């Protein structure tokens, strides 16, 4: 058969649930070092080239260029998290 | 098999033991995925239209049929 | 030499029949894994963009755009079960795709395909007997109306209003028994209030 | 250096009677699955998505396009076959797709053609005569009319009923025959219902 | 009385057309029935027959003409070998228990596909018209020998 | 360099020597196998879709999609062969191709081209001059007149009603026999009826109306008999007939030989050579019959001689066997022409040695 | 009938190979030897044979052809019975 | 394969597949006799149930028929230690799923 045509995603078995847990962790690690009175902040850059140094997870999860749907679930809590009590948007 | 599988119980095992209880207990004897093990279904609320299973086996099995058959697909292009 | 049409196939008996088992069997063990209260839901993101996360079989294989025909036969046999009974859409597929899997070592040893074909047949004749044979004969009667009804909406959303969509469901019905056609119980979703102000217009 | 243009077919002695053979046969062996009674249908599909499951071999050699010559003749007799009776149309096709395999084979042991085609038309025509003085002429004889029927409509959907409709083709012809014509027969085709709710 | 409507009810339209289709040949062949009361035998048996006939001439007729009465005889052959390997049944088993029994069981001798072995035609109910298989045997015969003739497939371009 | 535009071809001796012998030899083994009775069909199928069934060379060599210059005139002797006599449009190009095979050999004993032509040409004209000595000059004797129409209808889609055909084209043309002219005896077929309809309208002008089944059958049928009306022509023009079958070819190849003999040269290896190429064509027949080529053309040579030059070879009965007897004969024109056309025609292929290629 | 009968039968056409080849070292067609000779045998009894000085079928008995029984006794029961076990292995161990 | 039914657990399985594996030897019969391996079995699965298992597959009349009339008997060790042996030495590979083998 040939399903979904060139161009076209799809991930099944293990070769999938995996690529999710890498796909969380990059993201993760990412704000994980912003949490803290020492946050090591952050200056995203996207492509427009306007220049944004943040220290909030959630506002870095929404100016970050993501391509995974797993990673982007991340940005999701950090919305939830973010519009729910504000700061420990990285811890969750 | 596939029910204990997406509910974390060894689908071998789990069928096999169905299986027995099968013949010691009930028809209705069935497998809970939220128990973990065997169990009456009809005590466990879960009973569904004999019309649904009737049209289940008659459906893929006349089907698996159908392409059994065919001994050739050219068809130009 | 040059008897088939440039650029054509041609698969024989041994051939052929390899080719359609894979083809179902493949797309079987896909959607087998969002089968039960616990399935997983797939999301299908077609071309234009319109992702569609479902966990019935049928939505699932009438949004994959599929191109080999053999196939094609499943996704007829999630539509046709979902409209002749609504639930274990999944399951016809997935057992499909097992006796398929059962028949092909007969075949690698020696039984005719058709054969084959008439004893499955046979057996699904025994099958049938044996499930109706021991189904529990039920009652018009309203109180084991609002057990399909009630039983049927749990799990879901509605089972916070379950209680109430099961009475209008029957009273549907009830009055559509000229047998029921689905095709008189004009449906239609309105926004205001709530679930639990629902009301069954006859 | 060319007699012919550096595209032009001309197939000579054996090459084209080697390549035609096989692909008439091809095709013979083709629809060789739904031959007399019980059979295999093929699901034919054009290039414009027109899914067809057909039992009979004509309708099937009709929708598939074919590019080879000696292939055509088959689909001639297919469609002969059809227009005058219709049954069978099978059978005519596949037979000359061995008959051609059983001449090539000779033609390989040194068998001019031609000799092979005067042996092949005294055998033929004695098959036939034979088949004249071998038969028995039963009878209006709706016993046998049935029997007719009822081989005509197995090897298909409608073997499921064949008996049911073997009685309805068999009372529509006796009641108009005399000089057999369908013409007068007319045939209302609905959707709904089993084939055993049919009535004539 | 001189008309007769037969109103077809199907499943769908599909098995309409097919309904539809297989009634105006059911016709058709009638057709011939009435237009001649003769009726072989199926099974094979038919052809049996003529596999059988022809090679008793292939035999006393000198020639490389043997052979091809010879070839032409075997090629009938496979229209009961085809109706077995169809049935499920071995056409190997079927075309020496076919054959023999037929030089022992005259022209009434065919091939039962529900029963996977060779029976009597005359009277299991087998019986076709006499038309059907007069044609095959003046149609696809004589037809081979065209394609069999043509020795050059040519061109323009 | 460069002294010419490549846009042209151009062979040198034996380069377009050779280039013409396989390519003219080539397009005659093409019709070989559909020469005699038993011959075997070709199916043309140019670049439209229109299947081309025939057996005739001028048929065939009409839809063949020809470029090559050497093999266009092959396709000029067999329409030059049907527009005159008719019939054998198939030997002129068979015997043609053949003619080659033998000049070739020739060629190899460094035997110039031209020179070639030579014996070709003076055991040409012996052979036709053999003809007019074994030739049976016939009387109106509508007997032997019918009798030829019979046999030009023999074979084809007309030898179901061959008896008919005769008997209108004997009468169309001893009606404008003033000297008779082929112009003053127009057809017209039409569809209705059976082929056993076709009659005679009424002599200076007879208008031939044809009945039959399908299109395809009647123009068979008009095409057997506008042979029939020109082999009758060419008898009531010149008294000299002769025995198909080959019989003829055997009495000339014989012939030849045996003046090849008397005349010293290289004249000499030439005729012979020419001779054997006489045997093509009683060979091609018992080839397409299916018989031994080499068998049977020693057979009847052996019975040739033991009863004259009036026995040839039977396509029908697998043998040897009197052509006279059998009713198997042909114009004495066309055997005269065929010679001519073929051999005058490959005289050319030597004189070429060059070829200027277009694309 | 059963197997045994194309088994039986590719027997003995087995044994028509023998006059075959016999015709054809002598340059004359087996194909038409064969029909020929088999025709002519089931109406000159057993006194067809082929007789290749002579390029066609003739009476063995007339031409004082006669072998000896042990001859041809010992084929037949030679080759056959010898064959048999050749086809009964299907699994050999011989050299590279 | 009825005792394996009696008894569940996974050794349910085991049971099933040991007496699957001992239609082999009779299915070899039929297969090494010329015929159908599969249609014979068909034949005496069936006369052996009926007749008891008296009966069993005669390689040379084709088919089924009476062992004990046919005077096929054979000794009870035999079989007895057939299985046995082939038994206990399939076990021992199963045992094995590593072999380190220098050289």
């Amino acid at each position: 058969e040939g399903p979904l045509s060139v161009f076209g995603d799809r991930s099944t078995g293990e070769a999938i649930r995996s690529q999710n847990v890498m796909a969380a962790a990059s993201i993760a690690n990412i704000v994980k070092s912003s949490l803290g009175p020492v946050g090591l902040d952050k200056m995203l850059v996207d492509d427009i080239g306007d220049v944004t140094i943040t220290n909030d997870g959630a506002t870095i999860l929404k100016l970050l260029e993501v391509e995974h749907p797993a990673a982007k679930v991340l940005c999701e809590l950090a919305d939830l998290q973010d519009k729910e009590v504000g700061d420990g948007t990285t811890s969750v | 098999s596939t029910l204990a599988e997406n509910a974390g119980l060894n689908p071998i095992s789990t069928v096999t033991e169905l299986r027995n209880r099968h013949a010691q207990g009930e028809k209705t004897t069935g497998i809970n995925v939220r128990k973990g093990g065997i169990s009456n279904i009809l005590e466990e609320l879960v009973v569904q239209p004999l019309l649904v299973s009737v049209s289940a086996l008659t459906l893929a099995t006349e089907t698996v049929r159908s392409i059994l058959k065919i001994d050739d697909v050219v068809n130009t292009r | 030499g040059r008897g088939k049409s440039a650029y054509q196939d041609r698969d024989k008996p041994a051939q052929i029949r390899f080719s359609n088992i894979s083809a179902a069997k493949a797309v079987a063990d896909a959607i087998r894994t969002s089968l039960g209260p616990k399935g997983m839901d797939k999301m299908i993101q077609d071309g234009k963009g319109d992702v569609t996360i479902t966990n019935d079989g049928a939505t699932i294989l009438k949004q994959m755009q599929v191109l080999h025909p053999a196939a094609r036969m499943l996704v007829e046999l999630s539509k046709a079960q979902d409209i002749e009974a609504g639930d274990g859409t999944t399951s016809v597929v997935i057992i499909a795709g097992s006796l398929l899997d059962s028949c092909t070592k007969l075949l690698q040893k020696g039984i005719h395909p058709t054969i084959i074909s008439e004893s499955f047949q046979k057996a699904l004749e025994k099958g049938i007997e044996i499930l109706t044979d021991m189904s529990r004969p039920v009652e018009s009667d309203r109180e084991t109306l609002l057990n399909s009804a009630a039983t049927s909406l749990n799990s879901k959303v509605v089972s916070q209003y379950s209680s109430l969509l099961s009475p209008m469901s029957v009273d549907a019905v009830m009055k559509v028994i000229d047998s029921v056609d689905l095709r008189d119980i004009k449906i239609v979703k309105k926004l205001g209030g709530t679930i639990d102000d629902c009301e069954l217009v006859e | 250096v060319n007699i012919f243009k550096a595209g032009a077919d001309e197939e000579r002695a054996e090459t084209a009677r080697l390549s035609s053979f096989i692909g008439a046969i091809a095709i013979g062996d083709l629809v060789k699955s739904t031959l007399g009674p019980k059979g295999m249908d093929k699901i034919l599909l054009s290039s414009d998505a027109s899914l067809m499951v057909t039992n009979d071999g004509a309708t099937i050699l009709k929708n598939i396009g074919v590019d080879n010559p000696a292939a055509k003749v088959l689909v001639d007799m297919s469609r002969v076959q059809d227009d005058e009776v219709g049954d069978g149309t099978t059978s005519v096709t596949v037979l000359a797709a061995e008959l051609l395999r059983e001449a090539e084979s000779l033609i390989a042991k040194k068998i001019h053609p031609q000799t092979i085609i005067a042996g092949w038309r005294e055998a033929t025509k004695a098959a036939r005569q034979a088949l004249l003085n071998s038969a028995v002429d039963h009878g209006k004889f709706r016993q046998d009319l049935m029997n007719i029927a009822g081989t005509t409509l197995s090897s298909k959907l409608l073997t499921h009923h064949k008996d049911h409709f073997t009685k309805l083709a068999v009372e529509a012809v006796l009641r108009l025959k005399g000089s057999g014509n369908l013409e007068a027969i007319h045939v209302i085709k609905k959707l709904g219902g089993s084939l055993a709710d049919s009535y004539l | 009385g001189e008309a007769c409507t037969i109103v077809l009810r199907g499943a769908t339209q599909q098995i309409l057309d097919e309904a539809e289709r297989s009634l105006h040949d059911a016709l058709c062949v009638l057709a011939q029935t009435v237009k001649d009361s003769r009726t072989v035998y199926g099974g094979g048996c038919s052809e049996m027959l003529m596999a059988h006939a022809v090679t008793q001439l292939a035999s006393r007729t000198p020639g490389k003409e043997a052979v091809a009465m010879e070839s032409y005889a075997k090629a009938l052959r496979m229209l009961p070998t085809i109706i077995a390997d169809n049935a499920g049944y071995d056409s190997a088993d079927l075309v020496a228990q076919l054959r023999a029994a037929h030089s022992e069981g005259k022209t009434t001798a065919g091939l039962d596909m529900k029963e996977g072995t060779i029976g009597d035609m005359s009277v299991l109910g087998i019986t076709e018209s006499f038309q059907v298989k007069r044609q095959v045997l003046l149609s696809a015969a004589e037809a081979a020998e065209v394609i069999l003739r043509v020795d050059n497939i040519i061109k323009a371009a | 360099i460069i002294k010419d535009q490549d846009r042209k071809s151009r062979l040198m001796g034996l380069e377009a020597l050779k280039s013409h012998i396989m390519a003219a030899k080539a397009v005659a083994n093409t019709m070989k196998t559909s020469l005699g009775p038993n011959g075997l069909d070709k199916m043309m199928v140019d670049k439209d879709g229109d299947v081309t069934v025939t057996n005739d060379g001028a048929t065939i060599l009409s839809m063949m999609d020809v470029d090559h210059q050497i093999a266009k005139l092959m396709v000029e002797l067999s329409k030059s062969q049907d527009d005159e006599i008719g019939d054998g449009t198939t030997g002129v190009v068979v015997l043609a191709g053949a003619l080659l095979e033998e000049a070739e050999q020739l060629l190899d004993r460094g035997i110039h081209p031209i020179r070639i032509a030579d014996g070709y040409e003076q055991a040409a004209r012996i052979a036709i001059e053999h003809l007019d000595k074994i030739s049976d000059s016939v009387l109106k004797n509508t007997e032997p007149l019918i009798q030829t129409a019979k046999t030009t209808l023999g074979s084809k889609v007309v030898n179901s009603c061959h008896r008919q055909m005769a008997e209108i084209a004997v009468n169309a043309v001893l009606t404008v026999a003033d000297d008779v002219d082929f112009e003053l005896i127009k057809v017209e077929g039409k569809v209705g009826g059976r082929l056993e309809d076709t009659k005679l309208i009424k002599s200076r002008a007879v208008t031939i109306f044809i009945r039959g089944g399908n299109k395809m059958i009647i123009e068979e049928a008009k095409r057997s008999l506008h042979d029939a009306l020109c082999v009758i022509r060419n008898l009531i023009r010149d008294n000299r007939v002769v025995y198909g079958g080959g019989a003829a070819e055997i009495s000339c190849a014989l012939a030849v030989s045996q003046e090849a003999d008397k005349c010293p040269t290289l004249e000499q290896y030439a005729m012979r050579a020419f001779a054997d190429a006489l045997e093509v064509i009683p060979m091609a027949l018992a080839e397409n019959s299916g018989m031994n080529p080499i068998q049977t053309m020693t057979e009847v040579r052996a019975r040739q001689v033991k009863e004259n030059p009036a026995l040839g070879i039977d396509c029908l009965h697998k043998g040897t066997n009197d052509m006279k007897h059998q009713h198997v004969i042909e114009t004495l024109i066309g055997k005269k022409q065929q010679i001519s056309l073929a051999t005058q025609m490959v005289r050319m292929i030597l004189k070429i040695d060059d070829i200027r290629k277009p694309g």
